[PDB]
RNA sequence: UAAGGUGAUAUGAACCGUUAUAACCGGCGAUUUCCGAAUGGGGAAACCCAGUGUGUUUCGACACACUAUCAUUAACUGAAUCCAUAGGUUAAUGAGGCGAACCGGGGGAACUGAAACAUCUAAGUACCCCGAGGAAAAGAAAUCAACCGAGAUUCCCCCAGUAGCGGCGAGCGAACGGGGAGCAGCCCAGAGCCUGAAUCAGUGUGUGUGUUAGUGGAAGCGUCUGGAAAGGCGCGCGAUACAGGGUGACAGCCCCGUACACAAAAAUGCACAUGCUGUGAGCUCGAUGAGUAGGGCGGGACACGUGGUAUCCUGUCUGAAUAUGGGGGGACCAUCCUCCAAGGCUAAAUACUCCUGACUGACCGAUAGUGAACCAGUACCGUGAGGGAAAGGCGAAAAGAA
RNA sequence: CGCCGGAAGACCAAGGGUUCCUGUCCAACGUUAAUCGGGGCAGGGUGAGUCGACCCCUAAGGCGAGGCCGAAAGGCGUAGU
């Protein structure tokens, strides 16, 4: 398998918008926020556990973070993945 | 507390470290939805975490 | 017109980049140099 | 590079002076050769790369103490 | 290590509160006291939305320095200076005028 | 080369602009004294 | 050590603590992603891909460890080729890279000066490279002196801009001897007796002292001016403390300190003392560093440019005598004096400051002082090496204008 | 109404890096005004067994265990990579 203690940490946050919403009502899919270096294997894994939902698949992709700028200092924000969890058609959540 | 924790051996030691990290899971997803008023207790959480893998390495290591 | 600078990064990290400098003893120095003066980037790179 | 083998010796540098003395850089190279000598202590031919110089030392000291001595310094033969 | 702590009665030795005594609310890490009473200013509080507060002339406390006060001694009714002595085990302030411990 | 220039950073060669036997429209019959 | 805390811009939220498990400071530990000598292979630095061995498994997979090169030593193997060697595999130990100056060595300019310029100068300087240490190098006379004597090396002041060297031009420039700082001598080239008798190196323990947090630390109010008193006037007190800083204007007595007196559970530097391992002192006898000294040719170093040129070093060619003997005393010979080359080790006086602490200045005060008092080696310029700024001040208190 | 239409249309590589979309603002930026914008501020947006990279394989060429050579630094090159 896997650790729990690995499973414990992948899951972030859930992502909150409108095409978020759109994809739990028609898709039958939540949008999650995952941890950087996860993989689709260890998502699946996790929200099977850690929510007892059984998942179909995993798509994810990395979000670039932007460059603003906070008073004259030019920052940026982070990098952060997010996982789009397609859940089977007898769900929950 | 790292007194509480020093008299339980090692299995003991690792019920307790996934028992904080299950705790540690649960206040993410309500601090993530604007459920969490109480905002101390995610350093609590983090910093019990540190204390239980302090006395497992010095268990075993030592 | 066409100009000096045409830009394409795999020329320029194979020209300056961190393994360019690291490979010979004079491009070690610049980068000892570099460090010494404290600048904020020592090569080319990403 | 052009190092004697029993001797050490090596290319030292010096001047050209012309009739006029104008001092020019050169250098001065030992006289090396390759020889290959035979120990009777083991049956075997010996290759080095010794100079003129050094080759009157093994007639003096014979191949097999100077050998010993080229184990001694860490050189490789 | 303090000579003026929380709690404390302490009377103004310095500025246009000269004389008048109070207590101390918290001691700051500037160096600085908040004594009841004591150093009044007038803040014009803009109004917010949130939090329901209303904008107005709010009246508080602004903090003296800590060597402006010293320590009341309500036996003598004098200011008075703390020094430092072991009753027990343990470290105390006393006064300086009567060596009384506070 | 003008490295430093405050006034101009952008450019570092910079005689086509104000000597006279440099601009493009120098031509060599002004110098007839000769 | 403590009644207050959760670093800053920078508030707020949510909390912790108040007589000791809040926070803060110190010693020893734990954790310590990836890149980088980067070391499992690769690579456009912060990425891509593995091999082997254990352990797990819900059978889909996971978790940990090891695997670079070279040098030295050992084991097992192993050709042409009979013995063998070369080579191969494995194991143990070490190295690798970075860093401001100082040190030793290997290479080594030109501008310039000569009122041109080639010998000469600049200068063995700049620079490049290798190596080492807290210092390095040198060092215990084949040295000087002068018929009297001194006594290893290094550094300072004289000697002396002298004696000399020099297109005898520009320039370069000693030694002898004298005064100081510091002071130290040994070992192998070998046997016998006596053994482990001096010394050194490592470690343990004890003692002393220092460092890494700290503790105590004296004595002032009346009045006038003023927004505010520390100032003016009046009367007191402390001082082994009137160094310094802060506080609403200039404070010995308001605060922090200062003189002085104390402090270590733990780690550590020195100073002895002692335990252990390693080392072996002393007597007699013997021995006294050979392709070396010297020479011819070509160069270089000595203040000394080949000159009448001693002495040192060696690229090349030669080549002795062995204390009944050799080296030197500035061409060379005789006499006399003095010292033993061709093996090695060695503290102090000396050089330097990237860094830490204290203190000082007829040093600077924002176009000055570091390029940089401010989020500066930044913004910006350049393919790159590299170049490189501008920019400090409300008030006592934000009381920052309801 | 006028202009391009082997482009002044459409889709990419290279290069750039949020300029994309939505709301809001108009000091400065836009050679004028601006209610607008590639400007300011906030939020959202990039979903792969089959496309591309990575990967397997090599060219020119690079590096290169041993090796050969070179005052030192290094140069060339075999097996390989
Ligand atoms: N190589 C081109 C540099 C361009 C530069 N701004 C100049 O004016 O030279
Ligand atoms: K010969
Ligand atoms: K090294
Ligand atoms: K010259
Ligand atoms: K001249
Ligand atoms: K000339
Ligand atoms: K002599
Ligand atoms: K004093
Ligand atoms: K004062
Ligand atoms: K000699
Ligand atoms: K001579
Ligand atoms: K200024
Ligand atoms: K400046
Ligand atoms: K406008
Ligand atoms: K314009
Ligand atoms: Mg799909
Ligand atoms: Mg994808
Ligand atoms: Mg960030
Ligand atoms: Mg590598
Ligand atoms: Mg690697
Ligand atoms: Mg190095
Ligand atoms: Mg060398
Ligand atoms: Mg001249
Ligand atoms: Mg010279
Ligand atoms: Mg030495
Ligand atoms: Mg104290
Ligand atoms: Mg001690
Ligand atoms: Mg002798
Ligand atoms: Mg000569
Ligand atoms: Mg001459
Ligand atoms: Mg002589
Ligand atoms: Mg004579
Ligand atoms: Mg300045
Ligand atoms: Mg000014
Ligand atoms: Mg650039
Ligand atoms: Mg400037
Ligand atoms: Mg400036
Ligand atoms: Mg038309
Ligand atoms: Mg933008
Ligand atoms: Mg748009
Ligand atoms: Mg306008
Ligand atoms: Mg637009
Ligand atoms: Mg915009
Ligand atoms: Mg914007
Ligand atoms: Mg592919
Ligand atoms: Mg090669
Ligand atoms: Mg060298």
């Amino acid at each position: 398998m896997i650790r729990e203690e690995r499973l414990l940490k992948v899951l972030r946050a859930p992502h909150v918008s409108e095409k978020a919403s759109t994809a739990m009502e028609k898709s039958n899919t939540i949008v999650l926020k995952v941890a950087k270096d996860a993989t689709k294997a260890e998502i699946k894994a996790a929200v099977q556990k850690l929510f007892e939902v059984e998942v179909e698949v995993v798509n994810t992709l990395v979000v670039k973070g932007k460059v603003k700028r906070h008073g004259q200092r030019i920052g940026r924000r982070s990098d952060w993945k997010k996982a789009y969890v397609t859940l089977k058609e007898g769900q929950n959540l | 507390k790292a007194k509480e924790l020093r008299e339980k051996s090692v299995e003991e030691l690792n019920t307790e470290l996934l028992n904080l990290l299950r705790e540690q899971f649960n206040l993410r997803m309500q601090a993530a939805s604007g459920q969490l008023q109480q905002s101390h207790l995610l350093k609590q959480v983090r910093r019990d975490v540190a204390r239980v893998k302090t006395l497992l390495n010095e268990k075993a290591g030592a | 017109m066409k100009r000096t600078f045409q830009p394409s990064v795999l020329k320029r990290n194979r020209s300056h980049g961190f393994r360019a400098r690291m490979a010979t003893k004079n491009g070690r120095q610049v980068l000892a140099r570099r460090r010494a003066k404290g600048r904020a980037r020592l090569t080319v790179s990403k | 590079s052009r190092v004697c083998q029993v001797t050490g010796k090596r290319p030292v540098t010096g001047n050209n002076r012309s009739h006029a003395l104008n001092a020019t850089k050169r250098r001065f190279l030992p006289n090396l050769h390759s020889h290959r000598f035979w120990v009777e202590s083991e049956k075997r031919f010996v290759t080095l790369r010794v100079s003129a110089k050094g080759m009157r030392v093994i007639d003096k000291k014979g191949i097999d103490t100077v050998l010993a001595e080229l184990r001694a310094r860490g050189e490789k033969y | 290590a303090a000579k003026i702590r929380r709690d404390d009665e302490v009377i103004v030795l310095t500025g246009k509160d000269k004389g008048k005594r109070g207590k101390v609310k918290n001691v700051l890490s500037s160096g600085k006291v908040i004594v009841e009473g004591i150093n009044l200013v007038k803040k014009h509080q803009k109004p917010v939305p949130a939090l329901n507060q209303p904008g107005g002339i709010v009246e508080k406390e602004a903090a003296i320095q800590v060597s402006n006060v010293a320590i009341f001694n309500a036996a003598t009714g004098k200011a008075d200076r703390v020094g430092f002595r072991f009753e027990d085990g343990k470290k105390v302030r006393f006064f300086k005028s009567n060596s009384e411990t506070i | 080369m003008e490295n430093n220039s405050r006034t101009m950073p952008h450019i570092r060669r910079t005689t086509h602009i104000m000597k006279f036997a440099h601009r493009n429209s120098f031509d060599f019959h002004f110098f007839n004294a000769r």
